[PDB]
RNA sequence: AAGCUCGUAUCAGUUUUAUG
RNA sequence: CACGGACCAAGGAGUCUAACGUCUAUGCGAGUGUUUGGGUGUAAAACCCAUACGCGUAAGGUUGGGGCCUCGCAAGAGGUGCACAAUCGACCGAUCCGGAUUUGAGUAAGAGCAUAGCUGUUGGGACCCGAAAG
């Protein structure tokens, strides 16, 4: 049981790519090559009111 | 997402399929859902405002102590842009005929 | 058409000794034993692969009639060959049911794709 | 023979859960005890300074209460410890008098 | 004697994959020596502190030249005196960046250089330095 | 890029607000970080066994 | 900008493409030209791309730009084509102008 | 009423290199006409 | 101003053509105030389709310069232009050089059309070009050559001799003509557009 | 294998030529 | 020669970790490391971080010399020359009275830290199975 369970990741550089992985959630064709019928969405970033 | 829990969370935790995050964490497991990058995301209008706080552009500082956005190692991505440019177009000796004619 | 079709070589390499023993198979594997006649290529023993039997990249993979291969499930996949039914035959992976098969048959006719395999769970 | 800690996510939980029942009851005081301001020993580390154990007699009368009062009315004393410089001293005193002035204390 | 970097980074790939062509059509000696010294390794691009660019830019005409590092630029406080040139590499420790920008030069990826200068007109290449590792 | 944002109603119409970008967006995308930082943050959950 | 969009496109996977058995994979989106996914024919990363799809009814070439790549749900433009095998061709080589060969 | 503007530069270029070359055709041509008598009186 | 760079720049239609009204209702009413109303205008050009308004539009913001107090007020409306475009130059898409090079031009003719009013103005007019030609060597190229075509297009065989007497006035371009001999006799500049000037002065 | 500081302008299980 | 094999099925042997490494990638860069600990949590995850501590931070003259610039269609010519190479001056801890030799991967202008990956040495049962005694 004490075989390495776990890993250590940098902390600034995991800040890196959680940044990208939002920038990835605008570009609005990588919304389509993963998942995720899109394509009737009004618009990206899609953005809803407040109000939810 | 959104930014502060006015009492959503309730109504889409059943739901399937359907999952949220306040701003101030973001699980990169849930944006990326196995390493294929881009969710589909629904801001909304209060967090996405808020992003601004959370991160920080040349304006608003951090808020995550000591930090700033990473850099760009190209000036702009789309490269052919830099190629097919008239200001590269004029350096360059003429073409070929991208495809060779066979000899002997 | 296509060029003519060359093998170059036909016959399923076997595994040395395969037939004179169960306990090995007829799968092709090396034969490590240094001094063995297999590896050392004596004359009258089987042949070994190796890379100059490879194919003529014009060709390869396909089948005789001309067509390439290519393995569909529903119809919503083989209309990907709308272009191509001039190098690409597709048929249909084992599991599907004799339900959908005869939509995959018939929707596959009014394309004009070659199925190398109907006929499958199909009667009359 | 190897100890290997896979609590330190439980560990941290169970941490927590304590210090929300030792807030249970005391609810309205503070889990804790005003502490002095101590300067550290050994040449290396006497510049910065610290948390120490109780601030003193001495600390406790000049600031205007006296011990066994101070250790029920969220205080802490430490009798051993001896006071010598001033300004130590002053930050400490001043520590209490402002712990004065912001509580509050019920009736019986 | 390589072929393509070690990296995974998609960036210096498409630098790359600019630098591939511009080497082929302008033939000019610049860009073979530039990408032939891009597809290093990190232990091959010592990075060049900024103290070497303000050494480097005493000679003569150096005023015009854009200095070029494949490196990462990384500030160095021993400097309070540094020039007004114009500099391209590839990272910039927040550091250099601020303290050129400050001074009065201009830090631009490798992309920008090759836009304004694909010849590599009037332009200087400094070598981080080498041995002085394990 | 874009230099502002068309919130939605509920109604899921256009609304005369009108949102920056947050310039997260302009930062970089990296398919090899996400991917590293994405094998090792997912192990970061495992019970342990053995026998 | 695109080219990302392709070499995300080229490593990572699409929601969508099939690697035939021979080396070459197909593309199974909806919207494209040659049904292969590559530099040149996958929808995703072109960013101004022009196919034919049939309706049901005629088949309407549709159309797409940058301009409303951020504005999916609608997207493609669309026209219609006559019976006219013959004016067909015209229509469409006439819409495409300057659209690349 | 449409001018595209990009493939108007690359009509010029292209353009003036494929008269540049013409030239190389012809005097090409000389080139190689002229040989076929020098290597000749020389073969003789 | 900003509700002009924000009513332009609002993704849409109607708000961004009602805003073109608007601005054309106002300008008949400093440099900062110009490059945010550019950044405004090069936002409003980024969207278009279809491309016949995608040029109606190369024409508006020409027309707009049609509108020493207007001295001044369009040559720093211009300097504001060459700053703004020459900067979010580069950081253009690939496709849209299309548009961006034909409003180029349908500007640079507006700049000329106006300072053809009567032609001081003229030298202050080549103290912004001047201040200007000599970053992103690109754009310079693309005025090199659509220059002298399109001032070919002001003046309108024996029309040729019409132009030669008219471009035979030729101060102007001796002026500007001389802005390009100064780049090229210089010795530290492109290498490149010096090398395309010497194909296209001629 | 790796670096770059060569493809420099590098030699050779060889013959010669003169000195054993 | 000598050892194993009657045949079939199934099982069956370079693992894990620790300490030092070499390389490659990655993030930052004179810094460097969130995860003992706090806070928050949609709860063994994600996100945030105070105070410390680990490791690192002790310009000469010439000559050649990738690139560059100029002339030259061209070979070549002239100028500037990064890395280091070498040349003879230099500063420092240790050399007998500023020196006779040196000095130490010391300064002369930094290059490190941390994680992943392939691996290598060492101990752990350490590729599997089999020595007698104690």
């Amino acid at each position: 049981t004490w075989r390495k369970w776990n890993v250590k990741v940098n902390h600034n550089e995991k800040r890196y790519a959680t940044a990208s992985a939002i920038a990835a959630t605008a570009v609005a064709s990588l919304v389509l090559a993963r998942g995720h019928r899109v394509e009737k969405i009004p618009e990206i970033p899609l953005v809803v009111s407040t109000d939810l | 997402v959104y930014a502060e829990d006015n009492g959503i969370v309730k109504a889409l935790r059943n739901v399937p399929g359907v999952e949220t995050a306040n701003v101030a964490s973001l699980n990169l497991l849930q944006l990326a859902p196995g390493a294929h990058l881009g969710r589909f995301v629904i801001w909304t209008e209060a967090a996405f405002t808020k992003l601004d706080q959370v991160w920080g552009s040349e304006t608003v500082a951090s808020s995550k102590v000591g930090y700033t956005l990473p850099s760009h190692i190209i000036s702009t991505s789309d490269v052919t842009r830099i190629i097919n440019s008239s200001e590269i177009q004029s350096a360059i000796r003429p073409a070929g005929q991208a495809t060779q004619k066979r000899t002997h | 058409p296509h060029p003519k079709i060359v093998k170059k070589h036909t016959k399923k390499f076997k595994r040395h000794h395969s037939d004179r023993y169960h306990r090995v198979a007829e799968n092709w594997r090396k034969q490590k034993g240094i001094d063995s006649v297999v590896r050392r290529r004596f004359r009258g023993n089987i042949s070994q692969p190796k890379i100059g039997y490879g194919s003529n990249k014009k060709t390869k993979f396909l089948s005789p009639s001309g067509h390439k291969t290519f393995l569909v499930a529903n119809v919503k996949d083989l209309e990907t060959l709308t272009m191509h039914t001039k190098t690409y035959a597709a048929e249909i992976a084992h599991n599907i049911s004799a339900k959908n098969r005869v939509v995959i048959l018939a929707r596959a006719k009014a394309l004009g794709i070659k199925v190398t395999n109907p006929k499958g769970r199909l009667a009359l | 023979r190897v100890k290997v800690h896979f609590d330190q996510a439980g560990k941290k939980v169970s941490r927590r859960n304590a210090r929300a029942t030792r807030a249970a009851k005391i609810a309205p005081r503070p889990l804790d005890l005003l502490r002095p301001v101590v300067r550290a020993p050994t040449v290396k580390y006497n510049r910065k300074v610290r948390a120490g154990r109780g601030f003193t007699l001495a600390e406790v009368k000049a600031a205007g209460l006296t011990a066994a009062y101070a250790r029920t009315i969220g205080i802490a004393v430490d009798h051993r410890r001896q006071n010598r410089n001033q300004e130590i001293f002053d930050a400490n005193v001043q520590r209490l008098k402002e712990y004065q002035s912001k509580i509050i204390v019920f009736p019986r | 004697h390589r072929t393509a970097p070690k990296s995974d980074n998609v960036y210096l790939k498409l630098l790359v994959k600019l630098y591939t062509f511009l080497a082929r059509r302008t033939d000019a000696p610049f860009n073979k020596v530039v990408l032939k010294a891009l597809f290093l390794s990190k232990i091959n691009r010592p990075p060049v502190s900024v103290s070497r660019i303000a050494r480097a830019l005493k000679q003569e005409g150096a005023a015009n030249k854009t200095v070029v590092v494949v490196g990462t630029v990384t500030d160095d406080a021993r400097i309070f005196e540094f020039p007004k040139t114009t500099v391209a590499a590839l990272r910039f420790t927040a550091g250099a960046r601020a303290k050129i920008v400050k001074a009065g030069g201009e830090c631009i990826t490798l992309d920008q250089l090759a836009v304004r200068a694909p010849k590599g007109q009037n332009t200087l290449i400094l070598r981080g330095p080498r041995n002085s590792r394990e | 890029s874009r230099p502002q944002v068309t919130v939605h109603s509920l109604t899921g119409e256009a609304t005369a607000n009108a949102l920056p970008l947050p310039a997260v967006f302009s930062a970089p995308i990296r398919p090899d970080i996400v991917h590293t930082v994405f094998t090792s943050v997912n192990k970061n959950k495992r019970q342990a066994y053995a026998v | 900008s695109d080219e990302i969009v392709w070499q995300v496109i080229n490593q990572s996977f699409c929601s969508h493409r099939i690697k035939a058995p021979n080396g070459q994979n197909f593309c199974r989106n909806e919207y494209n030209v040659t049904g292969l996914c590559t530099r040149q024919s996958c929808p995703l990363a072109n960013s101004k791309y022009a196919t034919v799809k049939c309706d049901n009814g005629k088949l309407y070439l549709y159309m797409k730009t940058p301009e409303r790549a951020h504005t999916p749900a609608k997207l493609w433009e669309r026209i219609k084509l006559s019976k006219n095998y013959t004016k067909a061709l015209q229509q469409i080589d006439e819409h495409l102008l300057h659209w690349s060969k | 009423i449409l001018t595209p503007e990009s493939q108007l530069k690359k009509s010029k270029a292209q353009q003036k290199t494929a008269e540049q070359v013409a030239a190389e055709r012809a005097a090409r041509k000389a080139a190689n006409k002229e040989k076929r008598a020098i290597i000749l009186e020389r073969n003789a | 101003t900003s509700n002009f760079v924000k009513q332009l720049s609002s993704n849409n239609r109607k708000t961004r053509v009602n805003a073109l009204e608007a601005l054309k209702k106002y300008l008949t009413a400093k440099q900062i105030e110009f490059n945010k109303l550019w950044k405004g205008l090069y936002y409003a050009m980024w969207f278009s389709d279809r491309p016949r308004p995608q040029q109606r539009l190369a024409n508006e913001l020409g027309e707009l310069h049609g509108l020493t107090t207007n001295d001044k007020a369009f040559i720093k409306f211009s300097r504001g232009f060459w700053k703004v475009m020459c900067f979010e130059w580069f950081n253009i898409d690939r496709y849209r050089l299309d548009k961006y090079l034909l409003l180029i031009r349908r500007v640079l003719f507006s700049q000329l059309k106006y300072l053809q009013s009567r032609n001081k103005l003229v030298d202050e007019y080549i103290k912004k070009v001047l201040r200007w030609l000599p970053v992103y060597t690109g754009i310079p190229i693309h005025i090199v050559d659509i220059l002298l075509d399109e001032w070919e297009r002001l003046l309108k065989k024996e029309e040729e001799m019409r132009k030669i007497a008219e471009s035979a006035k030729k101060t102007p371009l001796a002026d500007v003509i001389a802005i390009f001999q100064d780049i090229v006799a210089d010795y530290n500049n492109s290498k490149v557009l010096r090398e395309k000037i010497k194909e296209d002065l001629f």
